[PDB]
């Protein structure tokens, strides 16, 4: 599953 | 259809405000471990959804190497459109009557004393699916005696005997999202009104229910229509609230407007607690379900009461 994307 | 087509310009545009940085304080709590892969093989082997994996949520290592996960019942397309949550558009698969004896399976096998469940919208079925989100509480609790049960709902479209059929299945929290501020809804939920969702909230408190609700924030409100927002939710019946940070799923979902800080989280939870709500939890990876059970028992022990 596609996780939204948190502080790089 | 004209309203997909109305959404596709939106979204269209949406992906001309670049992806956003993210502030150093959004960070992912945790890594893949056994437990996780043990809940996503239950979840597979028992032919089931969650919604932490649909909506793309980044606390999912975290909460299930603590073995708490969110059922999402229905199958894993929407009928509606919201434009922060990346679950798929789509026309659902037939109703699937078997599904809530496996939920209410997997709760017993995972061993929980507090379960979570949402699910997609199904305006695909005549009663919009107010039967299976009823059926799914009723199993749970056949199953599991001492579980206690959260059930985050749709509206169906507020209809009062659709509406009734749900609540008579008595889940010990009736949570109902209002997400966002009146000036600016129409833009995120379309399929939803504001004070229609309200009226779920107070229509959930007249039947005897312990309700909860939710706010995305970053989505365009300023705070203080934050703070009319949680008003607006206790004078409605709302007894417990969770004050949350957007994330842009992508390019294709709503800009992100702000980053609430830390701190201004504290400061809203402090004024949810002065209007008097049983039960608050506030922060920028704070979720509906996110450590539920344990925000419920303090509600349950709450002078608010709820
Ligand atoms: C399942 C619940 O998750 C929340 N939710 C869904 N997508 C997002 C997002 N991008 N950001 C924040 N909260 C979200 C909503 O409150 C919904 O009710
Ligand atoms: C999975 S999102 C929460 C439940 C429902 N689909 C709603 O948006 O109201
Ligand atoms: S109704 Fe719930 S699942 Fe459907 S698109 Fe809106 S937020 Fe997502
Ligand atoms: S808050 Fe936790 S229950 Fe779903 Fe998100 S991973
Ligand atoms: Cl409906």
């Amino acid at each position: 599953e596609s996780t939204x994307s948190v502080s790089d | 259809a004209a309203e997909g087509r109305r959404l596709l310009r939106l979204e269209v545009r949406n992906a001309q405000t670049p992806i956003e940085r993210k502030p150093p304080w959004i960070k992912t709590r945790a890594r893949i471990g056994p437990e996780y892969t043990e809940l996503k093989n239950l979840v597979r082997r028992e032919g089931l959804h969650t919604v932490c994996e649909e909506a793309g949520c980044p606390n999912i290592f975290e909460c299930w190497e603590d073995r708490e996960a969110t059922f999402l019942i229905g199958g894993d397309q929407c009928t509606r459109r919201c434009d922060f949550c990346q679950i798929d558009t789509g026309k659902p698969a037939e109703l699937d009557r078997d599904e809530p004896r496996r939920v209410a399976d997997s709760v017993r096998t995972m061993g929980l004393r507090y379960a979570t469940v949402t699910g997609v919208a199904r305006d695909d079925l005549p009663d919009g699916g107010a039967w299976l989100y009823a059926a799914t509480v009723r199993a749970i609790k056949e199953l599991n005696p001492s579980t206690g049960v959260e059930l985050l709902i749709p509206d169906f479209n507020g209809e009062p005997t659709r509406l009734a059929e749900v609540f008579e299945s008595g889940p010990e929290v009736l949570a109902h999202n209002v997400e966002t501020v009146p000036r600016i809804f129409k833009r995120i939920r379309p399929a939803f009104t504001y004070r229609r969702s309200l009226g779920v909230l107070t229509a959930a408190r007249d039947a005897g229910l312990v309700t909860k609700s939710n706010l995305i924030l970053g989505l365009g409100e300023t705070s203080d229509e934050v703070r009319t927002a949680l008003g607006d939710l206790r004078d409605a019946g709302c007894d417990i609230v969770t004050i949350t940070q957007y994330l842009r799923p992508s390019a294709r979902h709503h800009p992100v407007e702000r980053w609430v800080k830390p701190e201004e989280f504290v400061q809203f939870a402090r004024f949810a607690e002065g209007l008097g709500f049983a039960g608050v939890l506030a922060g920028p990876l704070v979720r509906s379900s996110y450590r539920a059970g344990r925000l419920y028992e303090q509600a349950r022990n709450s002078r608010a009461l709820a």
